[PDB]
């Protein structure tokens, strides 16, 4: 009985993941991943038909043809408006899988899929302690660093591998307190974020999402770090302590002034808010260096930004520079020209300690 | 938040199913 082009219903292409041949698994997985193909239907069919545990098993099957494929399928299905399907996959142990692979994935194009499939997940609050358990040493270790271009003892490459990564990374870390607390504290982390954000500006692009996305985590990780970072009692600075260096900061001031992106330019002010707003040495000394002409203005500026969530940025930002302000000259003076019902709010709170 | 990783189309053989 010769070959031909039947097209199989749902359920057998599912069951066919589990047939003896390799081919017939790997074709089966592309297939999958093609009829979920911007189809919330069949994604949520693929569910109810029991197909996620089957694929995220295939993660572990030696030949790339077939882990590869299932990957591409599960990236799919992690992808859209049905939650449940991203639970799905956390629940049958997907992210496990997913790192495990990742561990000995060689080449872009799988890491491509693995990474983005991680970042589809990481935007469902039910699954970023998951990640942050699971897959963070190895999205530092086998991702962030080695392509970064950074180097403990002194180029960038892979660019959407990377973006893919900081994304997963920044979601993660977009609430959680001990989230927050393992991704700062580990090692090479900042580190690596860092470099890439110069490597980044050094080519004068202060706009692509690589720039965004560890913008944005760092961002996170700057929320509370007077507070959370180890001995908050307060010989090269390494890790977390970059986080309240003066190189980022200037690196947040240079992207107020050069960003023309919306979620760069929130984030960079809510870097500096959160850098300022804690009462500590450090806290000290940023602020009193970013109530300096140039950055005042920087900040101030976006004040005029047609986009609330940065307006509401700048004005949190700035109110935190005002609590020790030691010339209520220069930033009085930069400040109120320019100074929803949240965003109102915060503008008043932000007048009031302006003028103690 | 925000689902960057998306989806893409894929590529088969048809013929193989089975």
């Amino acid at each position: 009985p010769p070959p031909n082009w039947r097209q199989p219903e749902l359920p057998e292409v599912i069951a066919m993941l589990g047939f003896r041949l390799d081919a017939v698994k790997s074709n089966a997985a592309a297939y999958l991943q093609h009829l979920c193909y911007r189809n919330d239907k069949v994604k949520t069919d693929v569910r109810k038909l029991k197909g996620i545990p089957v694929l995220v098993g295939l993660l572990d099957h030696p030949k790339k043809e077939v882990h590869l494929g299932a990957c591409g399928a599960l990236k799919n299905i992690s992808f859209g408006r049905d939650q449940d399907n991203k639970i799905a996959i956390k629940n049958c142990d997907g992210v496990p899988a997913l790192v495990r692979l990742l561990r000995k994935a060689r080449d872009m194009d799988l890491t491509e899929v693995i990474t983005g499939t991680l970042w589809n997940l990481s935007s469902h609050d039910s699954i970023k302690m998951e990640i942050v358990d699971h897959a963070l040493h190895a999205l530092t270790d086998e991702v962030i660093i080695p392509h970064s271009g950074w180097e403990r003892e002194p180029h960038i490459e892979w660019e959407s591998v990377l973006t893919n990564t900081a994304g997963c990374l920044r979601n993660v870390s977009s609430e959680r307190s001990e989230a927050r607390r393992k991704l700062r504290e580990c090692d090479g982390l900042v580190d690596a974020l860092i470099f890439i954000v110069q490597a980044e500006i050094g080519q004068k692009d202060s706009d692509s999402k690589l720039v965004e996305n560890c913008v944005c985590l760092l961002r996170n990780l700057s929320y509370q770090v007077h507070r959370e970072i180890p001995q908050a009692e307060r010989s090269p600075a390494r890790g977390y302590e970059l986080l309240f260096q003066p190189e980022v900061v200037r690196i947040y001031i240079s992207l107020l002034k050069e960003s023309k992106t919306p979620a760069i330019l929130e984030a960079s002010a809510g870097a500096i808010q959160n850098l300022c707003a804690g009462r500590w040495t450090y806290g000290r000394y940023i602020r009193s260096a970013l109530r300096q002409e140039k950055a005042l203005s920087a900040i101030a500026d976006l004040l005029t930004n047609e986009h609330e969530r940065v307006v509401k940025a700048a004005s949190g930002a700035l109110r935190n520079l005002a609590v020790d302000a030691r010339n209520k000259e220069l930033i009085g003076k930069h400040a109120i020209p320019n100074l929803s019902e949240d965003t109102v709010i915060s503008i008043l709170n932000t007048i009031n300690e302006v003028i103690a | 938040d925000e689902e960057g990783g998306g989806e893409e189309d894929q590529d088969f053989d048809l013929s193989q199913l089975h």
